[PDB]
């Protein structure tokens, strides 16, 4: 319990949050920087023509990160979970 | 005299509550239930119920040093409870000052204006009381803060996904939910939840 | 248990309300969490301590007079707990102007349902500056504070005075300028990307912020977010002590003007 | 009594509230909030305490002049609950009279059809309450446009900057957001607010 | 008999705040804070408060009529629920069937098969009280309805306004508040509302 | 028996208030509610009291049943235990069969593993409540998902509307809501909902 | 001694429910309410009702066999208790015992850290109920999670649908209420959660 | 209760929201694809220029359409109302 | 409630609300037009070049107009008002 | 409760969606994507212009869908509750 121990916390809770959420926004930006090139260069862009394969990307990512996003939460969390009567002391 | 008769009818077995345990519990489990969405389990009866149930685990060989040294003289009711409390509140004592910090102990002491002490059984209970419960609030609060995290940053990246895609008007409230059910029963995660607080506690 | 004792019990309601009334103000500090039995058991228990060595006799007479005094306590208990928040207030504060910079902010429209927008960032600087106070004193500061105030500014016909509400009033104040200085440059760093961002529309008008913005700036925020935790342990350290200096001052400066 | 005296303790700090101060405050306090985007303030805690030490100050004189003229007489001689109340009402109407409209006053002497009066003070307290509220509200939604008028400019000038280069797009909502709270903050503006809300009550 | 006593406590206030009125008035003040975005009013205190004094203006007639037929005898308490059932119901009776659209009761009478229907007491007291709610909800929606119309009329000008310069992505929806307010204050538009609601209420 | 008495003050007015009706009824006003936006009705005092009324007017022949054969006869006090229940439950039974479905009887017939069941008196007590529960809580949502229809098509409308001209930027929900109230007060909308609350139930 | 006796009164109502079922009922009603928007049915009242119906319904054959094995012998009151409460107890340890996890009775025991057990009443009671009752929180929090996933279905492709063609403000937890109705008495979902919560029980 | 009921209630209610909102988004889509032919041959276009007459467009066509879109739907939730105490059986 | 009474009070209220936004729109279109025309002729166009005068030109004509589109309103609501409580009965 | 057991959940229930959704937004992007290609060659481009036929496409998709898309739902979900009592052991 040293504020250096507090501020540790909040550094793994936001790399683990960083490694979780990164890929899946990752993907949904590289589709849309990948279609919007196509959008202009014919120039033809209603509005947007773009949010349907961003829901095919990340139907498609989530699938195929899977395990290991969820093994991030299993350790993280039993490790807590494991040295929470010692936080204490 | 509905006031002074009713009052006590919460009070005495709420004080009872208060010098063991059952206080840090019921805050592990509301701090649960703050978050995991919305109530989920209704106080009323599950949660009061599930934290006097691992009260009466945990203390179960205080209740026995009791039950053999003061109760079962108690039977015969050989004296008016001055051992009875006693040689009943050394138990209870014994088992609170292990949980006491230090200081909590130092600044009551203070603040009654004590004069120094050179035995730990010295210590009155009216001042043990006070820093007891003091320590166990401020030791809740360290395991229930430190449970929610994972939970907020499930929370966080739900979010952070919804907007990605274009859907401000949805409650990401709603969604999370079954992914805080899932990597809750998934790690096992109230086995370990309770084996923690049965542990951390005595240890 | 006739009625004999109880008029004698009632020697100790005064500073019980007292206190009473700075444990029900400083909820983050101890708050609904908790249920209101165990609120309300610390308060007979810490009356017991500091009940006995006070020069305190008084009578609730016909009609009483004295519930005007029950004005005087509400206010003391309230004038720390309701002044003890700000603490908090500016860490939130810096919390959710920043979620409200990448993805967050559209609740700008007309109130939707419950805020949605609290829970993603403001909910952990709130939880970790939390963690902060329960590692030097959580009430314990703040139970001696209220123990002087019980020999400064004990009982009685002059109630309390004003002026000094009026200062820790117009106190915060200090709330938004804490919650710039904590964000300022993670907002810094986020208005360059709003921008740059824009400088792309004048290339091709396709790039509609739906598109490209959020997910760009929702990592950036995450990332950035990540590299400035550790500025916020020893920023905390100030926002404790300029307040609690706050809070003796005031103290302090309240009884000499009766 | 039974019944209806702890419904009349329950209901009486709404009307304790509501007949002085703190009905004017918190509209304004609310409608700044709202104003900058989200709350950005915890509502049932600092919005409360601020627009209850501010009420407090403003409304000091006059239970000073309770004080001196009731109490401290009313003790120990002289004064049997006729009096003490009569000249406690005198200084609360004085206050409340002040700032009731003229109109609503003859409003509410038509509807409820109240017979010749004479003086102010003779009003009966009843029908003092409701205009008193009613005025009160107009003046807050006044003072809270009076609010909204600077931000309103800020975020007109952004919204057009953006669009004078092009920038049809993006959401101006996000841009302004920083800017409000750091020309709040640069030009000191809570003490402004206080200030306010301290002269423009009495006049 | 101690069971069915309790059980009576809870709810008869609530049934009590029924029969009367103080229905229509807050379901009003309920969708007025729909409009003008945001709630921008403590229900907890102001709109509850409002809410009372109204219904107690408008109902002191009855009230006061009801004061003399029932708790000026009730000095002696003389007959429990005999006839204070009655000379409270007539004046009850009298003051919803003056509310009340003849139609609902002829429903309200279809339905329970109903035969000689001559006076207000051979009208039971079980069917006047769902039709009087009934018609009293239909009254307030009608008020609701007809609140709504100037602040849409500000909006849908504001959105066209914005729209027509070239303005896409504004939220007209947040621009609009501050018009709103002054366009309300303007035209002295919480004395009309309080009038309305207690002139059409009598009739 | 001190017990048994709190214990019944705490749970016997839930069971009997769920044994006759009150139960379809809520939930209907409760999904309504949903729609038209806000909740446009405080439930604490408006919906629980109306929804309580109907339910008094509905069983007035069980309520006149159970009094004029149980305490009527109970004026002797002849006996508490038997007839008491026993007596009572007479009409409930038969209430509360005309209105259960028969797919359900089967169901906790088979569960309940009995053996030849024939008459509906000899079916038990235990077998009765929740078939008859679950069935009241399918019709409920059968008319609640009825309901909804009309207010599902002007929403869609006015944001197909909005969307049309380019106003991405409204809250389509605002607009909806006037336009909710007055198809909702032009077609009588309120005496048919409890017209048909009232015919469809006891059948 | 009257002490404990109240304090027993406060509790012992939750202790007893929690004892059997109406732990796993109620908290699975509790995560389905979650679903289905807003909590339609309202706990205070129907779920309460419900759940103890049901679990009525599962105990009838554990009641009856206390009935005749304690009340029978209580109508004589053969010994105080001292039978009633230890053969009545065999039922209850048989009972949980029977879906108790055998994985929870094995780390509970070793936080105790007791010897060979051999048979099924070698097992303390105080070893039990933790262990139950964690039991039937990891299987409440299976189904919930279970039921959820067809509501989620509905949601995301209401809400990948409306953000295929504009319409980006529409707020779909208004257009999922009614699917959410018509799917769930469209499969009459109402028997087969209760069939399944029925069957899956014993075990 | 059938799928076959639920379906006549759907095939219902969207023939009534097609014949509500019919009118209002045809002349906006006439008057708008009329005005964005003539933004050409004489290309002149700053952004939008056509707002205006679709707003003018459909406040004429409200006030002349009017009362019988109103009454399609008085009289249509008329009918479902009035069936409500025999949808339960 | 008869759907007469409902037309009529929707009558008056889109004549109310198009008095008001009339003549800002109005000028918007015509400084549109003004401008857009000019995009020939010399013309060369870098995006719009037509925000700024679309500004001024409503700065003016609310200063130019006001009072009496506030009296507008001003009336008819206090008429609605005044009304209230002949519409219920 | 293995990882792989939810995993297989998981991928029937996101079956189940593709299976329901893949026809409605289909179309809506085909037809979207048609018009858009119109937009130019003949350069004419109001803002959407085609928001209405992405109505009509749906209103269409939904009633030529109709009832299998509905018995997908009904029968997993059945097959769902009656698997519920053999997944708890």
């Amino acid at each position: 319990m040293t504020p250096e121990s507090v501020m540790m916390m909040g550094t793994e809770a936001m790399k683990v949050a960083l490694a979780l959420a990164a890929p899946l926004l990752l993907v949904a930006l590289i589709t849309g920087l990948i279609i919007s090139i196509l959008q202009a260069a014919t120039q033809i862009n209603e509005m947007t023509l773009s949010f349907i394969p961003k829901i095919v990307a990340v139907f498609i990512a989530i699938i195929v990160a899977g395990p290991w996003m969820l093994n991030l939460l299993l350790d993280y969390v039993r490790t807590l979970f494991s040295n929470l009567p010692y936080i204490i002391g | 005299q509905t006031l002074v008769f009713i009052t006590s009818l919460t009070f005495l077995p709420a004080i009872l509550l208060m010098m063991t345990s059952f206080t840090r519990i019921i805050i592990v489990f509301g701090l649960l239930r703050n978050a995991l969405g919305t109530p989920s389990a209704p106080p009323n009866q599950v949660l009061l119920g599930l934290a006097l149930f691992l009260t009466f685990f945990i203390m179960s060989p205080v209740i026995d040093k009791i039950y053999v040294d003061a109760y079962q003289p108690f039977s015969e009711q050989k004296i008016s409870m001055q051992e009875a409390l006693d040689k009943g509140a050394q138990p209870l004592r014994a088992f609170m000052l292990r949980q006491t910090r230090e200081a909590d102990l130092a600044l009551f002491a203070r603040l009654a204006n004590s004069g120094p002490l050179q035995g730990p059984e010295a210590v009155p209970m009216r001042i043990l009381l006070p820093a007891y419960v003091t320590s166990e609030l401020k030791t809740a609060f360290q395991i229930g803060f430190t449970i929610f995290i994972p939970f907020l940053i499930i929370d966080l990246v739900i979010a952070s996904v919804l907007m990605a895609l274009g859907m401000m008007m949805v409650p990401p409230a709603t969604i999370a939910l079954p992914f805080k059910l899932m990597l809750f029963v998934l790690v096992d995660g109230w086995q370990l939840l309770v084996g923690s607080l049965a542990q951390s506690f005595y240890s | 248990t006739s009625e004999q004792w109880l008029y004698w019990l009632h020697l100790y309601f005064w500073p019980l309300l007292r206190v009473l009334a700075l444990i029900s103000t400083a909820p983050i500090l101890s708050e609904r969490a908790i249920p209101k039995r165990v609120k309300l058991g610390l308060g007979i228990m810490i009356t017991l301590v500091i009940a006995p060595s006070l020069p305190a006799n008084d009578t609730p007479l016909f009609s009483i007079a004295a519930l005007w005094l029950a004005m005087q306590q509400i206010l003391i208990g309230i004038a720390l707990g309701f002044t003890m928040q700000f603490a908090f207030a500016a860490v939130r504060t810096a919390g959710e102007f920043i979620g409200l910079q990448m993805g967050l902010s559209f609740a700008t429209f007309v109130d939707p349902g419950s805020h949605l927008n609290m829970p993603v960032l403001a909910r952990i600087m709130d939880m970790l500056a939390m963690l902060l106070f329960l590692t030097f004193n959580g009430h314990l500061w703040l139970i001696s504070l209220l123990v002087d105030t019980f020999h400064t500014l004990p009982i009685g016909s002059n109630p309390v005075n004003s002026n000094a509400f009026m200062a820790l009033a117009r106190a915060g104040g200090l709330i938004f300028l804490n919650g710039l200085m904590l964000a300022l440059p993670v907002i810094t760093l986020l208005l360059t990307l709003n921008l740059a961002l824009g400088l792309l529309n004048r290339m091709a008008p396709q790039l509609s912020i739906f598109v490209i913005g959020f997910p760009l700036t929702l990592t950036v925020g995450i990332m950035l977010m990540a590299a400035l935790m550790p500025l916020i342990a020893p920023f905390c350290e100030h926002l404790f002590s300029e307040i609690f200096n706050l809070l003796a001052d005031i103290v302090s400066e309240m009884p000499i003007n009766n």
